[PDB]
């Protein structure tokens, strides 16, 4: 009988004696999972053919509301998507920061371990915008030899806001297309009219392909201010790829969007840490 | 009892650890806890310790152990309260009066400042006896630092009435002859109320009873030096032989109805929940003892009379698996048990059995001591007139 | 001139020559990041002798806010730290829910894989409230047995709030603390009055030693109505441990954070998805 | 063009890959191509095959080489119209009424069908000349499967052959016959126009004359047998000395305003892109050739003629690390460019270049070929007595 039972209270205070949950699985963070979502459901309803000019950007402002000057405040302490259409975030990082910024980066990208890992590019150059009678074309000329370098119509499809209390900058993810230009001799017409918008872009950029990441240091003087701003591009390619084959091999698509995420981050992060 | 204070983040603390390296002249506040501390009382400790020197006898109160820091602050200047607990964390109180009295003026105190002194107390809970009431409380037996000045290497006596004179004098009278000129007093403060050796009579006879919580003897040196960090030779903690004790698992070794016998293990390696995965497929032990061994080794036997047989009798759960608590009792050698340990998975790691093991030989009676009283009363004398 | 000058415009055929990041770190989320922090200095200010009867229960509720009956709600779209002092959370689980639920996790921890991995546990309890003249103590009477099984002083410490927008229910973190009376027997001396609450338990456990992580459906018939709540513990050893082990091993600590709100998401995740 | 059908799943493209890995008595189909795959024309090549038998020439039609298959699904009966590309991947085409004439009524081929035939093809566009309109198009050449019999061991006389009788006038009296019965027909069908060897005279004068598109001469064995999987000894493929050409990365080796030296290197490991890094702290190259040895050895100099020269002056950009790809006209030794490629990073591994150095001398210009035309049919003459 009972005297005899080996005792099976042996789990009461069993919990004293690392599986990443019940399940063994590692759900998707709550943020992850819709960036990915997101990313994915707007893809899909930009049609096929022009599927191949998927910019998918990143960039870092204060998020500002239509209800006041001051930077937008929630009750929440961790990043979160912030849904309000009057919510606009002007990218501009602070010049202190940016100079400290970009050296890290580098400096990092130099590292003995990332010697084959990191391409550095600085460019110079103007966007120039042209109109019609409304259609808005953005135009690469050289300054060092004046050179269109990059012809576009630049749409805008969604874009995503990031709150990111915890970090002196949220982040606007936009997911737009470059259309290039219909006519078949267009670069040259526009090289017409003196600009109806101009900018300078001092860029220095860092590619990372073992993550599909691609960075930007610009420095635009526009014709008074001159804004410094930050972006992380997502290579077109592997975007496209890992949602071309989504229902085959499914987690192509997860680690490929919690990277681009990842890579959101270290930089918000350290961006944030470099102050003061 | 609920901490004094509280500690501010590590940072602000940090500075503090340091604070207290020089006035001690040594890092050992770094990460080392600055309090002596007292090792386990020995049967070989009473003609090479307690009859070669001068002892002191208080009980352990069963407080939490905290030194006192008191500290005014170059960062902006005030005297700041400051506590520093089991591991080197560090509290910080209310408003505290703690100075000296250079000159006359009863009054001279409201306006002088103690600064950098290292004092040892412990905080209880306190029951007033004539009334009930429940007041927080903090006793303190000795000291090691008076306003910059280091008073470790001093004689234990001097360090005591070095903290007698000059930190205790104006606390209490400030208190006396200006009871409101502090409100700001967020618990009390007293002197442990300290006995020569030779009064463990007079000693043991209170323990029981004292209006605070308490295991225990303490014997404290008189003529020997105090210390920083770590443990010391001449601290002396004295345990109630019982209070050591083990969680033994115990399986039945039995070949229907009367009792049968009790064997006392101890869990070794991890085959523990290692033989619990392959427990549940039970109909009895007689078949498990192959999977169960590379875990169990039975040094052990309990007792059962027949009176505490007839109160297993009634009650139960399943036995072959269980959890006991249990220490030889002296006046046999023989262990029942007091209660049984579900509240744990097993029993203990051998090691860490057989540590335990050492003290309790070690373990020398309240009557391995009341019989010492006349003993270090006519050796101690004899020192008075040998030196 | 141009001739002499290195051909720059390297740009165009420069994708052509699947890290965490731009680093190969993962980033700890902005959420467990922050838990993280809040587990951390909270432990930290709870003294080092009572801080072994600690409790880092898990509940599922709506965070309700004081200006009004509704379910709060920020403008924001995926889970975040709800930072306000009038809000409060009351676990009360849908019924129909809540047996759904119970099947889901006696059936997930039965399953031919999982064997000795999952330990079930029935208790039906009869928790009793008492006062003197503020202290007050819980203490556990069984309901087949007739004997007292946990005898407390429930202290609270800091909760945390977790407004999950995406799901159908939000989240309280409670690390509060399991205080005994000392062994003497005030339970039997405890006549001199009689309990000023009276509630029942038909609790089941399901504890899960490999995370470190105990899930509690649990009835409470109060004495109108009864209430069907769910919870989420963790392995205070387990805790305590990765806590005492930080500055040498901190990976522990952090694994054993987020594998704790991993199982938070598999359960509020999964309570959303029966919804229906 | 665009694919006339689609593929199936992958498990009902394995179930037909093993169909076919028995049809022609080898297993292959599970991976390889099965159609032949021709291997490059050489002077060598003349005396040694073009010599020894007797031989055919068609233009190289430029489609996309897609072989059919026919069969009648054991699965749940129907005639199936099937697509072959250069990775084994099957395509699925709708209507079509593949038969025999066993019999004789110019009705029969209503009910009669088609099973275990494969037949290879290209699958060009083709413009009407007196009218201009465009449409998709299958082209035939070789066939080793008709109806069940493997047709691969016997050579291409016989092969071709019965494909005419067999699955091509079926198909065409069936459309001549009834030209209702079947708009399910998506795209039309035609045999490949053979000529034998002697005839490259005939062949040539027509080569750029065609509708469809041709990027040389293709030669096959008559008395010769066909192949399963991969590259066949006998089977030829003719392409201009010109087209066999590679990317090179012009740098520039200079002491001004009149033409200098342009040497073309080749990269080798993996050191280009980690050239650009610091390619940016230039002026110009005098310096860097130092690091940038890593990944360039050059061994051509190019040429620019006096009216080439002028060309390129008015419209530039910088230059010293471009990339321009050139045939080596053969009437000079030297090597004409006919384009640069911006869409392209460097040139090209030095080994992955080195392969190609070799085709350019193996052709072989049109006129090296064409002289031969008396002495295939000399010797064909010769075998058609000797025998």
């Amino acid at each position: 009988p009972i005297w005899a039972q080996k005792w099976k209270p042996t789990i009461k205070a069993l919990q004293s004696i690392i599986d990443p949950s019940f399940l063994n699985i590692i759900p998707d963070d709550d943020l992850t999972k819709s960036v990915q979502d997101w990313v994915y459901a707007t893809i899909y309803s930009i049609a096929p053919e022009l599927r191949s000019f998927i910019e998918l950007e990143m960039k870092f402002g204060v998020i500002i509301d239509a209800k006041g000057p001051d930077r937008v405040n929630p009750p929440v302490s961790s990043q979160c998507v912030f849904t309000e259409l009057d919510a606009h975030l002007t990218p501009n990082i602070d010049a202190s920061l940016f100079k400290e910024l970009s050296k890290y980066i580098r400096g990092i990208s130099e590292v003995t371990e990332n010697t084959g890992k990191f391409s550095i590019i600085e460019s110079q150059t103007r966007d120039s915008v042209y109109r019609v009678g409304p259609r808005f074309l953005r135009m690469s000329t050289d300054i060092k030899t004046g050179r269109v370098g990059q012809f576009i119509e630049k749409r805008h499809v969604a874009q995503l806001l990031l709150y990111s209390p915890k970090d002196s900058y949220d982040v606007k993810i936009s997911l737009n297309l470059e259309l290039p230009v219909p006519d078949n001799d267009p670069p040259e017409k526009y090289k017409s009219q003196s600009p109806i918008s101009e900018r300078t872009k001092d860029r220095v950029s860092y590619i990372h392909n073992d993550s599909c990441t691609r960075i930007d240091i610009t420095k635009v003087e526009n014709h008074s201010e001159t804004t410094h701003e930050v972006e992380l591009e997502i290579n077109t390619p592997a975007l496209l790829n890992a949602f071309d084959n989504i229902t085959n091999d499914s987690k192509e698509y997860a680690s490929l969007i919690r990277t681009f995420l990842n890579n959101g981050t270290i930089i918000r992060r350290k961006l944030s840490s470099l102050s003061y | 009892p609920e901490i004094p204070g509280l500690i501010q983040p590590g940072n602000v603390t940090q500075d503090l650890k340091m604070m207290v390296c020089k006035l001690l002249n040594s890092p050992k506040p770094t990460k080392t806890f600055p309090g002596s501390q007292p090792v386990s009382f020995q049967h070989s400790d009473v003609e090479e310790k307690l009859l070669a020197h001068d002892y002191y006898v208080c009980e352990k109160t069963d407080g939490l152990r905290v030194l006192m820091f008191i500290v005014i602050n170059p960062v902006t200047g005030e005297q700041g309260c400051f506590m520093i607990d089991r591991e080197n964390n560090y509290y910080l109180v209310n408003g505290f009066r703690f100075p000296r009295l250079p000159q006359k003026k009863k009054e001279e105190l409201l306006e002088t400042l103690q600064d950098g002194t290292l004092l040892d107390g412990e905080l209880v809970i306190q029951t007033n006896p004539m009334t009930k009431l429940q007041e927080l409380r903090y006793l303190m037996f000795d000291c090691l630092a008076i306003n910059g000045r280091c008073l470790t290497q001093s004689p234990t006596s001097s360090r005591l009435a070095h903290l007698g004179k000059e930190f205790f004098k104006p606390y209490f009278d400030l208190r006396a002859a200006y009871p409101n000129r502090c409100t700001t007093f967020p618990f009390k403060i007293s002197m442990k109320h300290m006995d020569f050796s030779y009064q463990l009579v007079k000693v043991a006879k209170s323990l029981d009873k004292l209006p605070h919580l308490s295991d225990g003897l303490i014997f404290t040196p008189v003529k020997a030096p105090y210390t920083a960090g770590g443990k010391d030779s001449l601290l002396l903690k004295w345990k109630p032989e019982q209070e050591n004790t083990v969680d033994f698992k115990l399986i039945l070794d039995i070949p229907y109805d009367v009792k049968p016998v009790f064997s006392l293990y101890v869990w070794q390696g991890g085959a523990d929940v290692n033989s619990r995965l392959k427990h549940f497929d039970q109909p009895f032990d007689r078949k498990e003892f192959e999977i169960l061994e590379r875990t169990y080794r039975k040094f052990a036997e309990l007792s059962v009379s027949d009176e505490e047989w007839q109160n297993l009798k009634n009650l139960e759960q399943p036995l072959n698996g269980r959890i006991v608590e249990c220490a030889k009792n002296q006046e046999t050698g023989a262990w029942e048990m007091l209660r049984f340990r579900d509240d744990k998975l097993n029993g203990n790691h051998t090691s860490v059995v057989q540590k335990v093991l050492e003290s309790i030989n070690d373990s020398v009676s309240l009557e391995d001591l009341e019989e010492i009283v006349g003993d270090i009363k006519r050796c101690w004398d004899e020192r008075r007139a040998n030196m």
